[PDB]
Order: structure tokens, then C-alpha cells, then sequence
């Protein structure tokens, strides 16, 4: 009923979204290959009671007219694709990517998704799949009687057979890149898909066209700085309480007005 | 905002339970250590779910 | 509502009051001098507003 | 039908619009590059019952005639164009301008707006755009396979390639200065447009002719002081209550009058 | 919007729903004149800043366009006749409507997810009602005085 | 007997209905798979005293004729068919649907309802019924001596028997989607019945045609945002108070007219 | 979906809830943690079943 | 409305009730001329904006 | 009186609302619709720009 | 007042990270120790930015 009330309501909603993204960042602080989120707001329209720069007289102009804001809206919520710290697990079936790029994954329906976390396992049939039953698009198949699996900086993969003391190659792990990494549509189970906002994916061997290298035995931790989350949470709480105080003041004014 | 925090708390509790189970089964002969892997979950975009 | 169309215009006369005589049924008519000086039937004048 | 009633109406309206601008300032306390607003009021005309300076006798003159007020009106609103605090995001695509200036933006219609919020993204076509799709007017086109992006203190922007072991320039971020910054008309999405009382825009390189420098990785915070906003809220609440009391007194007086 | 009897009305209240045939209609069943239709199994309906409507699907990697929300402008907004169902119809007082895309020829823009409130100032209504109550009472007193003086006149 | 009384009565009734829906939302904030409701209003007819645009002279026309309102009337209520949060229960028979769709439930009289609340229990005959005794329409029959129940993302349900070293399929879960989710009529057991506004149902397996997936061990909570409900309650109380003030003013003027 | 006119039907009607009630309190027959007591006549079962 | 003596009368007051036979009648027993009947076991009756 | 256009920054002047004054405002003859017409008691009106 | 304190806290965290990197990189044959360098920033005069 009062413009002040609606403006304060929009402010409360914005602070709520900020707190929600903070909680989301803190919840999966230990998720491998997770990128933290950041929300960006913008002001809403402005009601122009007196147009700025108006022709007040034959030669005089208003230096600045009368304009009233009407609130704030969250314009976007974007990922921050930084490079997470590399851990040391000393496992043969987890690969960390240094630089840019994503592993391609064949979804059950038939489309293609992209992931950043490399921690692979083997299905019952010998295919190399990510945790969740999604196989890699180039279809790397590990044969039986495999002594060890070796992956170099490039995508080439090799398996040490029981005999002949000579490693053989059974595939290659290329990386896909995008023009706009922040435009990827994130979905559940730690996956991304392509949209119009991002560019057309381009395949590349590791170490070429700016694509990152591969390291075996390492995993990539989330780039969530737990130190900044606490101070951001304090600021969010303070701003939320201040907006609540504004709502309370407006309600007090209305209640006093209705007592006539 | 509350459910994401609850989910994170449960995930941390699970990780600590795994750590405790691994450290308790030390000196066992045919034993292999266990580890936990987590995964984010989103409804569409910009809507985190823990 | 944008189909409103004029369908006529009333006729208003302006009589001073010293030259109009009441009939036997409540109506007023011009007297002999009035009709002699202003014709048999008066003419509508645009100055009258209703 | 009483002058006091119409004067108290104007007083209530002035307090309401003051509270509205306070709520607007408190709403977008987290919006990047937001300049707070304050309202300036003026009194209305005066009814001269007795003319001041009129000849009261052959030699005497009235020291001051009888003049009655009419009320108040908000005459303007101005934005304090000071320098906001710079926060760090460690993002290579965030630019914060220290000093005075605005980035020029090409609206889809064909007109040009000017903004202070430096927080840029790259679309699918590899062009620097703002959060909302509006492109930067100098038309910076970042090529693909870009290892890193560097923006100096001045407007030059370079991109590191895989080869050639040297940065390559791809544009320059000239910024515009105005004779009168307050005269810019404010629209949504943190945008301002030129008006008559703002003067022709002046393109300039950063660091010259009073133009500010550019910092990469930082973002400018809004200049809002909540400590003053709280006391402003208390003040406007009390003023609204006083004006409401005046209205109630006039109503009681009139009601007692009309009982004769 | 189009009334069932063929004629077209105009409204400011943007609160739309989808019927069984996948047509964007107002809350009340009246369908929007440019005839925006939504395909089945839509995932996310987005509306552009200048009226372009797009919809996502299951496997498609790009949004597909489905319509445009061109809106009309009038020479005199106050002259529109207001029918009950939160709708306006053009009259001879207002000029003939001219339809245009948002953002051009002085037309507005569209925001998705928000709805326009009402520009009713509460603080003015209360003082206005106090004023009208007092004026009503004063006129009643005038009537009473006239009645009393008439009674005194006719009493003799 | 005064138009103002009739108008204010409608205003009070509308505010009462709004408060009623707010309280209904606030009541079952702990109901699984519950959708909040929003009431939309629309004014009543108008009395035209002077027809707008009618001729006022040979060449002039009335810019806007006299037109009096008659009040307000609620027209519809919409359910925000968004995605609620997911909470973990570690109960093997709790299934949460992520995305769009409903489970079909066979009512005792033979008709079919649709529910989104996934909390299933097995009765004495092995039927997979919902909490309330209604059985799921595809007729999933859990055999005895079942060590565990597994429900995949594609909604295929299998059981782990004593041996056989391999689970056996016992049925499938099919999800029905409607053209207009907001059009379904609710009957009050987390059940919605198909009506004319919503399209004819069409079954589809999860993960196809935009239908959502299934997560075992999770339940979807209601999408009720109390932070908005509190502000709505404040606004409703103020509006009700103002309308009561209008009624009191009309009563006062009527009394003064009576005393005449 | 009422037949509000000859052709137009209301996409969503006017419905008001009447509250919420508890329908059941289900037990969670999961497996508890086993402890050690070193007593002759303390028996714990793993899996499913009940002593009579 | 159909009067008892055969003739028809016109009324603007809308207050209708269902008779024992189901026919829609006005408050007073006089029945509406177009002869609208309501079947029993009816969940809810709706009337359109154009008199359907 | 000025009006701002779509693209043009500078407002475009469209007219001037000059107003009239009389030697004796009391002598104006009043009619309906808040209108006054000149008489012999009031002098001939003079038009001027506001403020002068 | 928040921005300056947050900036100082971030600088301290950077210094600690550099120290930790140096201490953890001992016994690396081809290694050179790293030291951080800081600089205050002022907008005009009498205004602190961190």
C-alpha cells in the first residue's frame, strides 16, 4: 500500500537470496570440482516526478530533477571459474585438470554434459565412467587383466598388460572448451550443459589451444574460501536486520496514521 | 537457506563418521580404508539445493 | 463507445420576458408586437447554453 | 476546507517521500557503483494579507506585513557522487574505476548510456558486455583461446596467447567525463543517460584530464552509511507523527465547530 | 486482450496463465491478441526485454522463439473507458491505438517475474475522507437552518 | 443504503480472503510437496454518468466522462508450482520427484488422483500404497523377504532377494505431466484431480519429455517463504484497518444525516 | 476450469484451504548400532525379525 | 418469469432457489421461463458470464 | 511547455502558456463551468507571459 | 569500515599462505623463497580504502 514498504520488501528478498547463495557455497565446501557462486544486483526503475534538465524558464534549467527509486532486483547469479587447489590422493583412477576445459560425458537420454571433476571408476562391463554411471564420450574401455592404468599430461591413456612388458594405448582424453565459461547451465550431480549464452564447444587435445594439462593421482578441491563466507554472512545478517527495521518503521508510521 | 545448511551439516557428519570408522578399524588385517564423495544438486540454474 | 454519432440539435430561443404571453394550457407564445418585430417564428441563437 | 489541513497534507507528503528515498537507499546497499540520494525541499508561496513596507502613516512604515505560509514541496533530489569503497573479488573480468568517469554502453535501441558499475562478462561472440547484454561502446572483442586478460591502470587491455610469448593489445577502455554528474538521468540496470543540464560527454583516457584509473580484480561498493539512515528513519517517523497530530487537532477543532 | 465477442480491450495488469491449449491468457480466460502459444513439455518460459518470448526444451541447445508481445499506445490514456474486469476499451476521446514493439516510439519495456502494483496513496485518502465528512456535516447544518427558518416563516 | 458502504464491504471481504489464503499457506509449512497460493484481485463494474468522448459542442468532446467504481472482487488463486527444497530421510521408501510430473493414485471409487508427496508404505498384501491406504496405479507389488528396495533415476524399481546375486525388477514408476500445472483441482490429501483447465494426462517415464527424475531417500518440502508471509500479514492488517476506517466514516456521516 | 463463458474457461479457480492435520506417525525400522556387553544372555539380531 | 395465470413477467432481482423437482424458481415459487433444471447429486453449480 | 522525446536528449519546446490580466478582476461576469467573461466594469484584458 | 578490515584480513591471509608455501617447499632443490609486498590505497585525501 506504501511504496516504502514494497522497496523494503525487495531489499529483504535480495538479502535472502544473498544468504541463500552463501549457505549453498558453504554446504558443499568439500565437493570436488565445485565453483562458488556470486550474486549481482541492480536498481529497479525510477519514477520521475520532475524531469532532470527540464526547461524551467526561457534560459534556466533544473540541475537535477526529482527521481524516486523503487527497489533492487538480483540481475544475475554467476559462477567464478577459478582454479581450485590440487590435492594428492595417489589413486590411479582420478585425474585433475590444470588450466581450462571440461571432460565430456554421455547422458543416459543421449545428449552431452560437461564436468570438471575427474574421479573415474569402471563399470561392470569395463567402461570408464564417472561416479554416477555416466560414461565418457570418447568411450574409453579398460580391458581385463590390467596391471596399471597410466595417463600422461596429454590425453593418451595406456594399460600395462600382464605379459609382453609393452604398454598399449586404449584411447585418449580430450578436453572441450567454451567461449563463455560462466554461461554453462549447471544441473545436478555436478554437471554442466551448453546453452546459447555459452559458445559452441570446441574439442582440443590437452596442452593445445590453451587447454589445460592432465595430472594423474590428483583431485581438484572446490574454490570456496571459507574465510570470506563468515564475513559475508555477518554483513548479510546486518543488512537483513536493517531492512527489517525499515519495514517496522513504515508499519509504525501507518499505524500512527490510522489512529486519527 | 535452512535446508542447504542442514544438508551440509549431514554431509560433514557423514564424512566424520567415515573418518572415525577408518581410524577405528586400524590394525585389522584384511581391511581397506573408505572415503566419501559428495555432489552438488541444482534444480535449474541459480537455485542451489545443498 | 467510439461509435457515438450526432443525431440532431435542439432549437433554443431567447425571449426577454416582456413580449411573451402564457397560453391557456401553460405554454408561452409571442405577443402581437413580438411576432411583428421578430417574425412569425424565432430563430435559434448560438449564445444560449444548456 | 481549512488552510491548516492542506498545509499538514503537504507536510505528510514531504515526510513520506523522504522516507521513500531513505528506504530506496537502504534497499540496494549491496549494489555495485550505487550513489546514494538525498532530497531537497522548499516552501510554497506566501499569502500577503498586509503588504510589508507599506506606508503605515505619513512617516511610519510597517516593519513586517502579515504573511501566511502554504506548505512544503520537495524541489529536487541529488546523488552524492563520491568514491565508494573498493572490494576484492580476484576476478580478472572486474574493473573498478577510481576517480571520476563512466563507461559508455551501447543500448540495443541505438542510444548510448553511461554506467559506473564495472563488472563485465564475455558473450558467445567474444565481446565485452555488461551484466545484461549491453556491450561496451569501444567494442572490445576478446579472441578465443585467451589464457588471461590484463587491463592496466590506463585504458589499454591485452590478452595473453598460447604462443608468441607476449601480450597483444585488443582495445582501449576510454571513459567519459561530464561537466555535471548529478544531471544525468537515472534509468534501471545501473544506467545513466545524458540530459540538457549535463553537458556534452568528454571522452578521455584514464589518468588524464582528471579521469580516474582502472583497477582489475576489484569492484566498487555503494556509498551508503546505514548509521545515518537509522537516525534519518527515526527523524522521519517523529516528523510524520507530529504532522499526524496536527491533522488530528484540526479535525477535532472542526468537529467541535460543526456541533453548533 | 480479446473479449469473447471479438472486440479487443487493453489492460495494464500482467498476470498470465496457460490454458489447456497452451495459450497465454489473462486471469479470467481472455486470450492475448498476438496469440502467444506455448508448446508442450516446456521447461522454462522466458520473456525478453522487448517482448520476444522463448522457451527451452529437453535436448535442444538453443531457445526457440514462439511469439512477440507487441503492445499498444494511445494518444490520451485518460480517455479510455474502464470496463469492470480490470480492462480498458478505446473511445473517441482517446486516439486510435497504435501497436508497436516495446522500447520503440516511446513504448515501454517488459520485466519478467514482477507485477505492477497500484499507485494509490494511502496518506491522502484519509485526509480526503476527513475533509469530505466535515463538508457533508456542514451542508447538513445548512439544510437544518434553512428548514428551521422556513418553519418559522410558515408558522405565522 | 450508501454506495460507499457497499464498496467498503467488498474491500473488507477481499482483505479477509487474502488473510485466509495467507494463513492457509502458513499452516502447512511442514507438508511435503505443498505449493503456496497467491490470490489475484480485479475490480467490479463501473457506473457511467457521462459517456466519455460524447460531443460537448459542434467540434469539442469530453476528454473523460464521469465514471464511478463499485469495489473489488477476488478472481483467482494461483499455485506457485516451483521446485521445493529436498530433505534427506534415509528411508528407503521415500521418493522425491525432481522436476515436473506426478505419481498417479487409484482412488477407492475407481477414479485417479495425482500427488507429488513421495512417502510410500507397503501394506499387508505387498502393495506400494501411499500414506492413507490408496495404492499407486501401476500396481507395484513388493514380494516378501526383500532385503532392500532400489529405485533408479529412470523410475525402475527392483528388490534384493536372499540370493541370485542380482536384483529382480518388480515394476516401474511412471510420471504424468499436464499442460497447465496450476489448473489442477486439489481435493485435500496432497491429491489433485484432473479438470478441464489442465490438459489430459499423458504418462511418461522419468527423464523423458521434460519429466523430472527420482531420488530415493529424499522428500520435497513445501515452497513457502515465511519472510514474505510476515510482510503480507502486516500489509493485510493495515488494509483491513483502513477499510474499517472508511466504514466508520460512512456510518458517522449517515448518523449526522439521520439527526437532521 | 469452469465454463465461465461459451469459449473462455478460467485457468485457475478460487479455492481456500482449511488447514492441516497429521495423518500418521511412521516408525523407521532401520538397523541400530551394535554394542558390546560381554554377557551370556544378551542377544542382538542383525537384519530383520522379531523374538516372540 | 412465468406467472400462475400463464402470463410472463420480467424481474431484475436475482435470487434463485431449486424446487423439489429441481427447476430453478424465484424466491416465492414462481419459476424462471427458460426452464433451467438442475440434476440431483450435483457437486457444484456454476453460471457463466454469458448465461450458460 | 516542453516534452522530452525518445532519443533526443534536449527537450523540444512546443508552446507558451501566456495568461491574461485585468484592471478590475471583481467586475468579470461569472457563468457556469468556472468561466468569467469581460464586461464594461472590467477593463480590456491584456495578455502577457507569466512572471512579467 | 567493513571494507578496510576485510582487505587487511585478506592481506594477512595472503601473507600466511606465502609463508606456508615457503615452509612446505623446503628441501626442494630449485626453489626460491617468496615474500609478499603490500601498498595502501587512498581515494583522495583523509579517506582510507584498505
Amino acid at each position: 500500500m506504501i511504496s516504502s514498504l514494497w522497496i523494503a520488501k525487495t531489499g529483504l528478498d535480495a538479502q535472502q537470496t544473498n544468504m541463500d547463495v552463501i549457505a549453498n557455497n558453504l554446504a558443499n565446501v568439500s565437493t570436488n570440482g565445485f565453483k562458488r557462486q556470486r550474486a549481482v544486483f541492480e536498481d529497479l526503475l525510477y519514477q520521475t516526478i520532475r524531469q532532470p534538465g527540464a526547461q524551467s524558464s526561457e534560459q534556466t534549467t533544473l540541475p537535477s530533477g526529482l527521481q524516486i527509486g523503487t527497489g533492487v532486483r538480483p540481475v544475475a547469479t554467476e559462477r567464478l571459474h577459478s582454479q581450485g587447489n590440487l590435492s594428492q590422493t595417489n589413486n590411479s583412477k582420478d585425474v585433475a585438470i590444470k588450466g581450462q576445459g571440461f571432460f565430456q560425458v554421455m547422458l543416459p537420454d543421449g545428449t552431452s554434459a560437461y564436468t570438471r571433476d575427474g574421479s573415474f571408476q569402471v563399470d561392470q562391463n569395463g567402461q570408464l565412467v564417472t561416479a554416477g554411471g555416466f560414461q565418457v564420450q570418447p568411450a574409453i574401455t579398460i580391458p581385463a587383466n590390467a596391471l596399471s592404468i597410466t595417463i600422461g599430461r596429454d590425453g593418451v591413456v595406456s594399460v600395462t598388460q600382464q605379459g609382453q612388458a609393452a604398454p598399449v594405448q586404449v584411447g585418449q582424453l580430450n578436453l572441450t572448451t567454451f567461449m563463455n565459461d560462466t554461461g554453462l547451465e549447471s544441473i545436478g550431480e555436478n554437471l554442466y550443459i551448453e546453452t546459447q549464452s555459452s559458445g559452441a564447444p570446441n574439442e582440443s587435445t590437452p596442452g593445445l589451444n590453451g587447454a589445460g594439462l592432465l595430472y594423474q593421482g590428483y583431485v581438484e578441491t572446490s574454490n570456496v574460501n571459507v574465510a570470506e563466507e563468515l564475513v559475508n554472512m555477518i554483513q548479510v545478517q546486518r543488512a537483513y536486520e536493517i531492512n527489517s527495521k525499515a519495514v517496522s518503521t513504515t508499519d509504525q508510521m501507518l499505524q500512527k496514521l490510522t489512529q486519527l | 537457506s535452512f535446508s542447504q545448511a542442514v544438508s551440509g551439516l549431514n554431509a560433514a557428519a557423514t564424512n566424520l563418521d567415515v573418518i572415525g570408522n577408518n581410524i577405528a578399524n586400524s590394525a585389522t588385517y584384511g581391511f581397506k580404508s573408505g572415503t566419501a564423495s559428495f555432489a552438488d544438486m541444482f534444480a535449474g540454474s541459480k537455485v542451489g539445493l545443498g | 463507445p467510439n461509435t457515438v454519432a450526432p443525431v440532431g440539435r435542439l432549437k433554443l430561443v431567447k425571449a426577454e420576458g416582456n413580449e411573451v404571453q402564457r397560453s391557456d394550457d401553460g405554454l408561452f407564445r409571442l405577443t402581437a408586437e413580438a411576432q411583428a418585430e421578430r417574425g412569425a417564428v424565432l430563430a435559434a441563437d448560438p449564445s444560449i447554453r444548456i
